[PDB]
RNA sequence: GAAGUAUGUUAUUUAAUUCGGUGACCCACGAAAAACCUUACCACAAUUUGAAUAUUAAU
RNA sequence: AAAAGGGAUCAAGACAAGUCAUCAUGGCCUAAAUAUUGUGGGCUAUAGACGUGCCACAUUUUCCUAAACAAAGAGAUGCAAAAAUGUGAAUUUUAGCUAAUCUCAAAAAAUAGGAUAAAAAUAUACAAGGAUUGUAGUCUGAAAUUCGACUGCAUGAAUAAG
């Protein structure tokens, strides 16, 4: 069934349903920032080399 | 202000 | 323009016009019960003339923001103003897009 | 207000009458759905039409009616010159 | 998903019929019938309505001309087909004021 | 005097009363002492 | 496996029934109310925001709901010099059961004289949820505003 | 085959009892609006507030010394330097009336 | 297709009569609701780091 | 039961087809204005002309009376019964239901009777028709004048089936 709607739900009051097509997006922006986070150059010890 | 610049001074010393 | 907030406050599509509907669903909120007492004493038929007369002159002096007339929904992804669906809270068009790639949960094409 | 339960539609306006023999200013008004009521006979009036200020003078024959009902929003269609 | 509603169903299941009680049916003086709605842990605006039924003839201190009588203070509450007076209350915030508000109130009717 | 040949004086008496007829009654100051300096900017 | 009435405990239906654990349930969900409004969720962790509850609870002065004990344990340690206090106060629990448990109202009385404008207003007003205690004060101020203006 | 006025002595039983409005005379007594119920609390939740973004998600992390680039807003800065390279980025803002 | 009339458009008018579509594939089309709002147009008033982010200085 | 039916789907390519006014985006422009806020007006103008519908031009129509038969959909941004009031729009007041429960809610054509005819062209027999306008009201809403929707009374245009 999670392979028909991106959002598996019933809800009874509608209020918390209709924006969960915009929150997709918000959270599909969060997940992929967070995946994507490294350590600070500093922090390793690297030498950043700037461009 | 203004046109920002690169930060330059970001190194950690050995 | 005083009931813009100095700091945006909204998460959707904004648009010049976004902006202007939200400020107005705010200020609605703020003066309801207010804005009721006014419209209660003017069709109150019981009270005195003047009583009525001073109510009816009140109403007319309120901000327009106030008015719950001027709220009109709008697409939180595009910021238009026509073929919107409550439902949804999108215009036509994008409750299509959105339906077919899975986006809106329960919605189907249709066929019967 | 059509509703007649529901009285006229009035609006805030500086209607001040003067003094006998005084010279008074006519009144500037935007509000075009102001109902004429009895008081204002005799009063002059520039009503906005979206551009000018279109002059009136309130009559025992105009009262019921509205402000905006003495001046011409558009200009009459004419073909040809 | 299926395995983990499985291992519910035969280990935590059964624990429950060590906590059931019997069903005992209403007594004589149980007269009224409530009704509460529930949404399962959603907040919704109608869960606070409280519903209640009760038949004129369990209320045994009343006379013939008293039993009509009630018949007719409920108005369109009362339904003659069934002989039941239903009436309901959602005026107050919490569900147990509108409970408290039907029982008054019956007792004033 | 005060004759209303067209009847409209009559009528407005007839629906609404004699409260907002001139005199010398809503019109003491409900209209006008409502009407503030600069009420709406752009005249 | 492990099943009690306790560990079903605040997934229940709140109800006001004469079973008393209808009634521990609605006053279950008054503490969710304060406490932030989230569900009743002691199986996902006991993680939370330290630092958006350090502000609720002494900047903004708010209560705050722990769904287990093992949840409130976890914020002291995150937390530098941070307490809490142990249950809500005497007064707190009164006006928890006062409404949602005792269900005590304001009984709307009835208004014979329909020139009783005001006495007339509270009756409607009391017999409706819509109307909070603030949307009747800001009614009730307008009212009384132009009751007064019409009078000699 | 009931009097009207016997009636009403059993409505204004029911009015009294379960606390109506007892209006025999249809009156406009305005209390249409006072059952009229509220709708700004629903009307004012339309749009969604602000809410985490990019920025809240760097300042979370921050701390352990974790960064990340914001292609939105790096992308938006490179193309306003392009502009001023090639001349042609925005004016100077004006604070004064043209005169 | 002739009558009356709801409606879209041309042309013309207007301070503005917002814009687009405009052979088949425009013309009860975008518009699944123009008194305010909608609204993008005009007249008269009002505002100038503005509603966003960042940086540098003060509290 | 069966000789079933409908819906959705329907490619590549071309039309430099439509959309830079949903969104998104390169280049180029505006940056005290080509940005932003309110009051009023306009988008509702009208010589000629072109497209969509609605309805009418009576005899298989329309009008009057009566005790038949549907489906589907809507009501937490609300559907509103019964009663009472008004010629009417509608008002007063809320019972119930947030729903296979309660409410909107009543199907209409039909079926069966009944009334009207020189049913418009012979002016002492001007049919059907409901545009136009006057006037008195109702509802929504600060607000019904430009510019809203219905109701009562009066007014009674063209219209011979093109
Ligand atoms: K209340
Ligand atoms: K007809
Ligand atoms: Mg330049
Ligand atoms: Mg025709
Ligand atoms: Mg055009
Ligand atoms: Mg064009
Ligand atoms: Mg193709
Ligand atoms: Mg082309
Ligand atoms: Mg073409
Ligand atoms: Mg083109
Ligand atoms: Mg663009
Ligand atoms: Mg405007
Ligand atoms: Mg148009
Ligand atoms: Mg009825
Ligand atoms: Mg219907
Ligand atoms: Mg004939
Ligand atoms: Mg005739
Ligand atoms: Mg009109
Ligand atoms: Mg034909």
């Amino acid at each position: 069934i999670s392979k028909e709607w991106k959002n598996s739900i019933y809800v009874f009051n509608h209020n918390n349903l209709k924006n969960l097509p915009l929150f997709d997006i918000n959270i599909n922006s969060l997940i992929k920032d967070y995946f994507n986070l490294q350590f600070k150059d500093k922090i390793l010890f690297k030498k950043k080399r700037l461009s | 202000e203004g046109v920002p610049v690169p930060k330059r001074e970001d190194d950690a010393k050995l | 323009s005083m009931f813009r907030a100095k700091k945006l406050d909204l998460g959707c599509f904004t648009n010049v016009r976004v902006l202007r509907d939200h400020s107005k669903r705010k200020a609605f909120l703020e003066a309801e019960p207010e804005r009721q007492a006014l419209r209660y004493v003017i069709r109150n038929t019981t009270l005195p003339a003047r009583t009525r007369a001073v109510a009816q002159l009140q109403l007319t002096q309120m901000h327009a923001y106030t008015r719950p007339t001027q709220i009109r929904n709008r697409c939180i992804l595009g910021g238009k103003s026509r073929g919107i669906l409550r439902d949804f809270k999108m215009t036509r068009y994008n409750f299509r897009m959105n339906a077919l790639m899975g986006n809106i949960p329960g919605v189907k094409k249709a066929s019967w | 207000k059509r509703s007649v339960w529901k009285g006229p539609h009035i609006v805030p306006l500086p209607i001040q009458r003067p003094e006998p023999g005084k010279k008074i200013a006519p009144i500037r008004t935007q509000a075009r759905s102001a109902t004429i009521l009895p008081n204002f006979v005799g009063l002059k009036f520039q009503v906005h039409n979206g551009k000018d200020y279109i002059d009136l003078t309130v009559t025992e024959e105009m009262v019921g009616h509205k402000l905006g009902e003495f001046s011409a929003t558009r200009k009459p269609f004419i073909w040809g010159k | 998903e299926f395995r983990e509603y499985a291992r519910i169903a035969v280990w935590e299941m059964p624990l429950l019929s060590k906590y059931a009680k019997p069903f005992v049916p209403p007594t004589s003086e149980e007269v009224l019938r409530f009704r509460y709605t529930t949404y399962m842990g959603e907040f919704h605006p109608a869960d606070r309505k409280v519903v209640v039924e009760f038949c004129p003839k369990d209320l045994r201190d009343l006379s013939e001309v008293q039993q009509r009588k009630l018949m007719k203070l409920a108005g369109p509450r009362y339904n003659p087909e069934k002989d039941i007076i239903k009436m309901s209350c959602e005026k107050f915030e919490h569900q147990a004021q509108n409970k408290r508000y039907l029982g008054d109130l019956i007792e004033k009717m | 005097v005060e004759l209303d040949e067209a009847g409209k004086l009559a009528a407005f008496r007839e629906r609404y009363g004699r409260g907002w007829d001139l005199d010398a009654d809503s019109l003491t100051d409900l209209i006008s002492g409502y009407a503030t300096e600069n009420m709406n900017p752009g005249l | 496996p492990k099943l009690t009435p306790d560990t079903l405990l605040g997934y229940g239906p709140p109800v006001a029934t004469d079973a008393a654990l209808g009634k521990v349930e609605s006053a279950m969900r008054t503490m969710r109310i304060l406490g932030g409004g989230l569900p009743f969720n002691d199986q996902s962790g006991v993680t939370s925001d330290p630092t958006a509850i350090k502000h609720r609870y002494v900047h903004e002065k708010k209560p705050v709901f722990f769904s287990s004990v093992e949840e409130k344990e976890w914020v002291r340690e995150s937390l530098d010099k941070f307490a809490v206090s142990e249950g809500p106060e005497k007064k707190t629990k009164q006006k928890i059961l006062e409404t949602s448990v005792l269900g005590k109202y304001e009984e709307p009385k009835y208004v014979e004289s329909l020139t009783e404008t005001v006495k007339m207003v509270e009756k409607y007003q009391g017999g409706t949820f819509s109307y909070a205690p603030s949307d009747a004060d800001k009614f009730n101020k307008k009212l009384n505003q132009l009751l007064a203006a019409g009078l000699p | 085959s009931v009097p009207r006025a016997r009636l009403l002595q059993l409505v204004k039983a029911r009015c009294e009892l379960f606390s109506t409005t007892f209006n025999p005379e249809g009156i406009r007594t305005g209390n249409k609006i006072l059952r009229q119920r509220l709708k700004g609390p629903a009307l004012a939740t339309y749009y969604p507030r602000k809410n985490v973004g990019i920025r809240e998600l760097q300042k979370e992390f921050g701390t352990l010394g974790l960064e990340v680039d914001d292609e939105v807003d790096d992308d938006r800065l490179e193309h306003l330097a392009a502009l001023r390279a090639r001349d042609k980025g925005a004016p100077k803002k004006k604070r004064t009336a043209p005169s």
